RNA sequence: GCUUGAGUCUCGUAGAGGGGGGUAGAAUUCCAGGUGUAGCGGUGAAAUGCGUAGAGAUCUGGAGGAAUACCGGUGGCGAAGGCGGCCCCCUGGACGAAGACUGACGCUCAGGUGCGAAAGCGUGGGGAGCAAACAGGAUUAGAUACCCUGGUAGUCCACGCCGUAAACGAUGUCGACUUGGAGGUUGUGCCCUUGAGGCGUGGCUUCCGGAGCUAACGCGUUAAGUCGACCGCCUGGGGAGUACGGCCGCAAGGUUAAAACUCAAAUGAAUUGACGGGGGCCCGCACAAGCGGUGGAGCAUGUGGUUUAAUUCGAUGCAACGCG
RNA sequence: AGGAGGUAAAAAUGCCAAG
């Protein structure tokens, strides 16, 4: 193992699923964990608790590092976001700054029409 | 956006992005171009809001409160 | 509520950086006229500022750069 | 109902030891009205278990709630579009209440001789917690953190 | 002749007005690579799809096309259609101040000519994202649909064509006159700019409302008020903006535009109801929380049906069926 | 006062009835 001691958790809060990744500074992933993956196929997956516990599932995943200080970059709109942060502090990390990288376009590209 | 405050954080509250977006410039570029609906949408949006204005100053009447 | 250039007069140079800072918010979009009460003259003015001295990278697009 | 929220009743107490947690479970088993037969089976049935179980009547008795009395139940709730179940916290007055139903329905399906052999039997392989009054509290259970998603 | 109408000059101001050429950042997709591990994606829920050939996630690098977040506002400009990043070049119109000038040069306009969203058509490009058609998966009695996964034409550019729209303030243009209030926006004068003020005066614009008008709704100095000039148009509904003919068009079609026959109505605004898979509030063993039943069995009894010489008549969702 | 949301915010299907 590398046993790196800061670290980056990206999570990918959409609105059907959310995946935590922890990374370290540089961008290389280390490892991940998924509402999907916790079990909760379906409807269950879309809720805070699903993403709860994937980051609890995502924080026994990178044991092996001994990462001590994590910085949060949240992206998306799902409703991962308020208690997928609050599931690494009291996993025993130290957030040293959380931030949003919600990819907002400069108006171009045109959205689907969807869902009449 | 990005939060730190550096020493005392204990607690998310995260204000930030709602106080910029959060939800809503995603929430609405989620789909729907639509062209011509945010131009009816405006102009209710202000009629509802100039409306209300009218209300609130034509309130004194009694009510018996 | 308050003033800007109507009083402090000026044809706005979007060089003055300092003056212009305070016209975005933390993540570098222009802050409505609603907030700071600028007469709309004017914040046509500073938009098109805000806009050149982000070409010249004096002030940043967004936040996450 | 719509309107009111009703107090509760009185009842009075056990006539062999004053208790109306026992004096409420006499009323579970009772049928037809038929009072004096259920408090025949009830005092019959805990002396037989006390016996086996060295402890007396009441303790011996409140000790094989525990491990029915439940604590979470689904409910099926609806609020935005399709239902689904909320496991809620069940209430203290509920909780002892809706133990007391798992058992006498319990004992009802035992194919023992008689009630009194019957629930004695289910009232004391559920202080070892092996009868199936116990595992309907581990199925309400399980499908409650099946459901654990929704608070 | 005259100067008020109309116009010219001087000086400024505001503006997504137009045409051309540059360039910027955010994001999507693709391509390559690093890390990394079993899912991702999607939905009411699913599956199709993508993924151990290592996706999704994350990071670096690149290539492309298209659109311009925030500003942004019943804000602005334009004859209308319309027009939003920034910068330059070319260019139109509007408005204001203070004067000067021309001297009725004006208004309207059939035919005519020009402009004219989107879709479409022609030729040549371009093609990220969306997406008719189409395909697959669902849903469903069926589902040629809504929903999902893909996806060609198209959307973009150049140059022609089409010439239509709920092209709408469903309100032709021009002029005059006739109480008010609150705003927005853009000029300008004067005074103590003494300070964001005070006082005026123009242009455009939003809302409310008086008289008046209107069938009513409503309009209400930006009139649907009071008048004048000119133009377009209407004459019951259906047949029908169709047929035929002409003209126009590459075509799709447009434009002009009937009749036979048929009905005694079609329609507008408002009113009281009822209803809504509209909204708010509330109630009832209505649901929920419970307990005991019925539906199975055997009888009792009533009805339907069938049968009979007759099976007397009546009661028939709830509110007939141990009912008269 | 306007803005944003919130276990939450919906959207599964749901045809017909004759004078």
């Amino acid at each position: 193992r590398k046993q790196v001691s800061d670290g980056v958790a990206h999570i990918h809060a959409s609105f059907n699923n959310t995946i935590v990744t922890i990374t370290d500074r540089q961008g290389n992933a280390l490892g991940w964990a998924t509402a999907g993956g916790s079990g909760f196929r379906g409807s269950r997956k879309s809720t805070p608790f699903a993403a709860q516990v994937a980051a609890e599932r995502c924080a026994d995943a990178v044991k092996e590092y001994g990462i001590k200080n994590l910085e949060v970059m949240v992206k998306g709109p799902g409703p991962g976001r308020e208690s997928t942060i609050r599931a690494l502090n009291a996993a025993g990390f130290r957030i040293t700054n959380i931030t949003d990288v919600t990819p907002i376009p400069h108006n171009g590209c045109r959205p689907p029409k969807k869902r009449r | 956006i990005k939060v730190r405050e550096n020493e005392p954080f204990d607690v998310a509250l995260r204000r930030f992005k709602r106080s910029c977006e959060k939800a809503g410039v995603l929430a609405e570029v989620r789909r729907r171009e639509f062209y011509e609906k945010p131009t009816t949408e405006r102009k209710r949006a202000k009629a509802s809001a100039v409306k209300r204005h009218a209300k609130k100053l034509a309130r004194e009447n009694a009510r018996r409160t | 509520f308050c003033r800007f250039t109507a009083e402090g007069v000026q044809e706005i140079d979007y060089k003055d950086i300092a003056t212009l800072k305070n016209y975005i918010t933390e993540s570098g979009k222009i802050v409505p006229s609603r907030i700071t009460g600028t007469r709309a003259k004017y914040q046509r003015q500073l938009a098109r500022a805000i806009k050149r001295a982000r070409y010249l990278s004096l002030l940043p697009y967004t936040d996450r750069h | 109902p719509r309107r009111r929220v009703i107090g509760q009743r009185k009842i009075l107490p056990d006539p062999k030891f004053g208790s109306e947690l026992l004096a409420k479970f006499v009323n579970i088993l009772m049928v037809d009205g038929k009072k004096s037969t259920a408090e025949s089976i009830v005092y019959s049935a805990l002396e037989t278990l006390a016996q086996r179980s060295g402890k007396s009547e009441l303790e011996a008795f409140e000790v094989a709630l525990e491990n029915v009395r439940p604590t979470v139940e689904v409910k099926s709730r609806r609020v935005g579009g399709s239902t689904y179940q909320v496991p809620v916290e069940v209430r203290p007055v509920r909780r002892n209440a809706l133990a007391m139903r798992w058992i006498v329905e319990a004992a009802r399906k035992r194919g023992d001789k008689s009630m009194a052999l019957r629930l004695a039997n289910e009232l004391s392989d559920a202080a070892e917690n092996k009868g199936t009054a116990v595992k309907k509290r581990e199925d309400v259970h399980r499908m409650a953190e099946a459901n654990k998603a929704f608070a």
